[PDB]
């Protein structure tokens, strides 16, 4: 058969991830520009709301060195790829826990509704990628919204997940973080509650 | 905005390291049980950020300049330079590659490495820049030692930098590990082993690059990278 | 005093380098270009200084802590040891092992080393021990890093801590280098490549001895040195 | 035929020798006690000498970064191998060349008479291991003296030198440096007055 | 106005022939004694000519054609060609290459030669060309033959062409000799023997090139020649 | 390690180097266009002057057949690579050693200052590439100018040539030929006082 | 690198292991002198103990066929390695779980505090190698005891577990048997409340 290159092979980011993208967790000095967890202006478009969650192993306790990248549509349902800290929005962004409560914050706007290849709605949502000590090759997986349940059963890719109990594990559940709307995402990498981790 | 016009040929996850690789003992409870579910590609995955008008500093991509507090730090001093590729031969320009490393020494400026080696005063061990129009990158570093880990009671990583890739997708991103040619502890590193096939391992190994050298200044190592493959859709939905 | 009570086996000066090797650019104009004169050995030859009553300092084996200002040498903290043995496997004890290197960064603390790269203010870069009464010695220090020098236009020295041994007489004496298990630099140097054998520069390779290692702690490298064969005189002038 | 384990084989002692082996000349601290080139206590027995010399490459240039070290017997006739710096004598020291004039001293006794191993009187000698940047392994010369004329025509070893012009190579020449008995023993390593090196 | 803004790979001398190759006699008295003084690049080192507007003759590049003295030389009619790189695979577009043999028998066109074979009237044995933009050059000549010269007592060199290459700076400027695919002299001949790689000979090994001859006209060679690789400066 | 292609290997321009290189001396005809020895047409800015030297063996004897080519900058130190035999002045010439007298000729400029890379002021030089029959790999050198003193012993070149009386050999003699400035620069390619060769 | 012998590599002592060390539970006569579970005999220093347990496979079951062997410090914090059924303390015993019942029983001193090997004080401890059929290599583990809290909140090998809650799988439960001190610990081969096994 063809043989392409082959890709060169993922290692963990290690314990020592921040260093390089989390450089204020690590307890270091920031350079003038930072790819981090604000992504949205106040004044950019669409309903501002917070992100925030833990992660778990296998043995129910707190993955307190991982890191996140995430990567979602603006209000309007458009990906905004030309990344500037100057921008209003942007789609993508980067958080980490923090070591003494294990929790990841994100300032954002709920995405908009963008379709799949065959033109089919998918419910709002943002992809996440979840690297860690541990991690081998990153988890990727998805944040959907809990008060968006008929979106979310009509997601195709909500759809191929086969049990729908597993289904639940990718809805963050709204809440309120200092009186302002949040929705809690976290995710469990191994046992009970098992998130649901995509491969593509 | 992004649009959707390409796809990404499939990850080998017999190639890349599997989730469960007990020798490295973090990996156990870390490590998912369930399968993965496989998505079909859509513009979510087939888009990412590109770090085109992000605002480096003079001296992000040199490790020598970066972290000074009133001189040089201690260290073999070198070049780390190469081509970032996709399966198809085709370069990654314009593509945000980032490092992170330890000292000389093998210590790490970061609050939770708890090794005894000291601190230099003038390296922090971070590195970014953009890749050229033609795929190239480059970074001015000292050479990190290797140094010792909780995970067996004897266990030493091999000298290493840490890489993360962009690529034209978050489907591309990629985190992996720098090694060195010829380091006797690589083929005894549990992480370099969480890959099970050494030829994949052997894509790790950073090849001394003479030519590339500045005389009587420092060596070069040269570090190329693959991302997946980009080609074009054809025949959907049709 | 001394006693002429042996006879050492003769060189084999195909196996040591030549003295012409002319891409070792110094080599050509300091060496002879007389044959040397073979003498027979006497009291005068098979005889040397014995060091068990130097006096030394608690640290001298310990470059970790003999150069000490204020804190820890920067670099891979190994442990060089092994032992020292004649030609027919016999230990050679109480005898004086010297070494001299550079620092992590391959700078020399030596007023003539014009090399850029910084001094390290807690490392001097020299160590001294005795054999015990097995033949083993052993130094702690930091790994030497490679550096460049005025021979061709891109010449490096691979890592390397330069040794001396006296052994039981001045027949034995000898200087020599040690090198370290991988190093790609080593085939390219013409100063190893002095040696006109590999399986003589094989000789002078250390390996990465992972038993001798202190957890958390420092590396290990083991490197044996042969020195001549001793043997008592048998059927003289009778 | 029988093979014995190879000898470790021999590499230059670099530029740099100093720094393990001659510390003050390397610009360094010194340790409490070190190998060096006072051979004897001024109330040593014998004949107090001054030995001083030069080290010449094939091109008639100073060779100002040579190390020597240095093997003779006692006045007596007596090698003193139990190094010590509080011995009235030792037999062993070492020397080298200043970067500025090229030059080494050595403080000594003159030696006294030993025989061979066939019991034949060799002439006062002092046996030299010269080293350097450059040198491969190290030479292997002696130094007799030019007012021990009878001795040295008879020497067993002087008399292995087939040409007698090449012997006069080893003859140090008396001289006086600040007034006081000394010999100069310059060492040629090629070239024209080669100066003879020995294997053994 | 040329400017510094390139390095040149440093070169191998042992890939290269050194400069004391005894059997090749007239070496030892023409090789230094010293070894070669290392200096660092600078201007003058990484500059040099361009020859883009010297003024070549229409027939520079043609042996067979451009010492006409009423005829054709007598000989094998060759093509040789080939592209100038540089040790990174770029090609060297724009470079002068210069080329000179004897004819058909062996015998140069200079009063040195004291060979017996004869001239021809219509062979002078001198051409010159610049490559293209793609780094490729071609000359059409005769194939040369074997000389015998006074080395050992019988020693002949294999059928060779002298050439010149300037490339970007008078760091890559090389002189060299091609020879021909199968010459049973190439293993003989101590000059060749200069280079004491053997792999290194076979580059200089112009191979026949079928795909390059004109049909019931002149055959062709075949030959690449790599310069030192030019890389930007960095880290400064 | 990283291998590039291999350099094309060097051999020797040979005996009939002439033919290809230098024409006329072959007794040849020449073409329209040829690249000699003539690097300034008289109008152009600048010291004219002549340069001459001989070529000699390790035994002595003259190199009758030397082929040399030379590179400088312009009087204002500018290196001018736009070769043309319109140009009053090009930075690219060549010369040969005639096989009587073995003489070589050039008809230049004096160069002016140019700056190694580090930007320290080099003396003035002519660069040299010197071929011959017998010269396997062509002999780089610099001719340097006896009245340029003060600047000589400041080049940062010149100071890499680590004995003081091999610089000498790289220091061209000023005379006058004929009434006008010449520099006379002899190359002995072996034994005493061999010129120094460089490697870049 | 250097390699040595590989050690003789582990089985399971399988079980029959009864038959070898622990000749009674094997429905076997006795040697005359055997090595079994009573580490001080009544008149020795120390307060005397009582320590028993039961071991638990992955399916929560009795393994009924293990065997354990003991090293512990006596009451003054030394360890007595010179074995003697004389002796009125040993350091080491050895003990195995009952097939009807699957306890196990130790009587012993509680021992006193050791140094590690950095100088700081351990908390009192007992040394524990577990063998059974269906273990391969026998796992090392350690009892410590509950009513010790401060000494084993300051541990360096308990602070050498990452996890609080694994800490706690170490600890013995201080309760009375028959009017006597004891305490119980039980070890969980694997899952929930798996016992911390340790490697060294
Ligand atoms: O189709 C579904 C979507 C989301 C969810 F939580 C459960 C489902 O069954
Ligand atoms: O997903 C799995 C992968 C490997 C394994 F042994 C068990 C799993 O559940
Ligand atoms: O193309 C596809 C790939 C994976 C999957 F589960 C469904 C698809 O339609
Ligand atoms: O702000 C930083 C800049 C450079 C570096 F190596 C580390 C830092 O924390
Ligand atoms: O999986 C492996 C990868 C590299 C290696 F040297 C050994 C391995 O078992
Ligand atoms: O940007 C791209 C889009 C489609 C493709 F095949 C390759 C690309 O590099
Ligand atoms: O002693 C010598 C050794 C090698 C050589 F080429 C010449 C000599 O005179
Ligand atoms: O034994 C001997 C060895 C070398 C020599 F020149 C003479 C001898 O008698
Ligand atoms: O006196 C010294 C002591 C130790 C050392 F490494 C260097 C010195 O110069
Ligand atoms: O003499 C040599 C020694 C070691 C080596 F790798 C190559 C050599 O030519
Ligand atoms: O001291 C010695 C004397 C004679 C011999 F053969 C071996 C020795 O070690
Ligand atoms: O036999 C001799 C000894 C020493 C010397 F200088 C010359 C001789 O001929
Ligand atoms: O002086 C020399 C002697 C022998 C050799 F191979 C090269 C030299 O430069
Ligand atoms: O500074 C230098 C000196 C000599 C050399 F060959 C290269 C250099 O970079
Ligand atoms: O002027 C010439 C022209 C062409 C040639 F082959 C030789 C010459 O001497
Ligand atoms: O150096 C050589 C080159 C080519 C060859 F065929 C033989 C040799 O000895
Ligand atoms: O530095 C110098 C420059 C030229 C010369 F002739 C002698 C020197 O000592
Ligand atoms: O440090 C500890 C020690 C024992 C325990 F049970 C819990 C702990 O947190
Ligand atoms: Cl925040
Ligand atoms: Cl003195
Ligand atoms: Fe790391
Ligand atoms: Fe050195
Ligand atoms: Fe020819
Ligand atoms: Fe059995
Ligand atoms: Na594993
Ligand atoms: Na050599």
């Amino acid at each position: 058969p063809i043989e392409l290159l082959p890709e060169t092979p993922s290692q963990t980011a290690g314990p020592y991830v921040h260093i390089g993208l989390a450089l204020e967790a690590a307890g270091n000095p920031t350079r003038d520009q930072e790819i981090w967890n604000r992504l949205a202006k106040p004044d950019a478009p669409g309903e501002h709301i917070l992100l925030l969650g833990q992660v778990y192993d296998g043995n129910g306790h707190l993955v307190r060195d991982s890191f996140l990248e995430v990567w979602q549509a603006d209000a309007n349902g458009e990906y905004q790829d030309a990344y500037n800290l100057e921008n209003a929005f942007n789609s993508f962004g980067r958080t980490a826990t923090t070591f003494d409560a294990g929790e990841w914050t994100l300032h954002t706007v709920k995405p908009g509704v963008v379709n799949n290849a065959a033109g089919v709605p998918m419910a709002p949502h943002i992809n996440i990628s979840l690297f860690a000590r541990g991690i081998n090759i990153h988890l990727h997986t998805r944040l959907y919204f809990d008060d968006e349940a008929q979106a979310n059963a009509k997601c195709p890719v909500l759809n191929l997940i086969e049990q729908p109990q597993r289904r639940e594990t990718l809805i963050a559940k709204r809440c309120e973080v200092d009186g302002k709307t949040a929705y809690r995402f976290d995710i469990r990498i191994q046992g009970e509650g098992e998130t649901v981790f995509f491969d593509f | 905005p992004a649009q959707d016009n390409s796809r990404f040929v499939i990850r080998d996850r017999n190639w890349h390291p599997k989730a469960l690789t007990p020798d490295y003992k973090t990996s156990i409870a870390r490590s998912p049980r369930q399968a993965l579910v496989s998505i079909p590609q859509s513009i979510s995955e087939t888009t990412g950020p590109n770090f085109s008008h992000l605002g480096f500093g003079a001296h992000d991509h040199d490790l020598l300049l970066n972290f000074n507090n009133g001189g040089l730090p201690i260290g073999e001093r070198i070049i780390v330079a190469g081509r970032v590729v996709d399966q198809y031969g085709k370069p990654v320009p314009n593509t945000l590659v980032e490092m992170w490393q330890a000292n000389a020494g093998g210590r790490y400026r970061h609050k939770n490495d708890r090794y005894l080696a000291p601190l230099d005063p003038n390296f922090g061990g971070v590195g970014r820049c953009l890749t050229d129009s033609d795929g190239y990158y480059s970074f001015r570093t000292i050479k990190p030692g290797p140094y010792p880990w909780r995970n067996g009671p004897n266990d030493w990583r091999p000298a290493h930098i840490h890489f993360g890739i962009s690529g034209p997708s978050i489907a591309t991103k990629l985190i992996t590990q720098l090694y060195f040619e010829g380091d006797p502890l690589i083929p005894m590193c549990p992480i370099v082993k969480s890959i099970a096939n050494p030829e994949a391992v052997q894509q790790l190994i950073a090849k001394l690059d003479m030519n590339n050298a500045n005389p009587m200044d420092c060596l070069a190592y040269r570090f190329d990278i693959v991302l997946r493959g980009q080609r074009k859709t054809h025949f959907e939905n049709c």
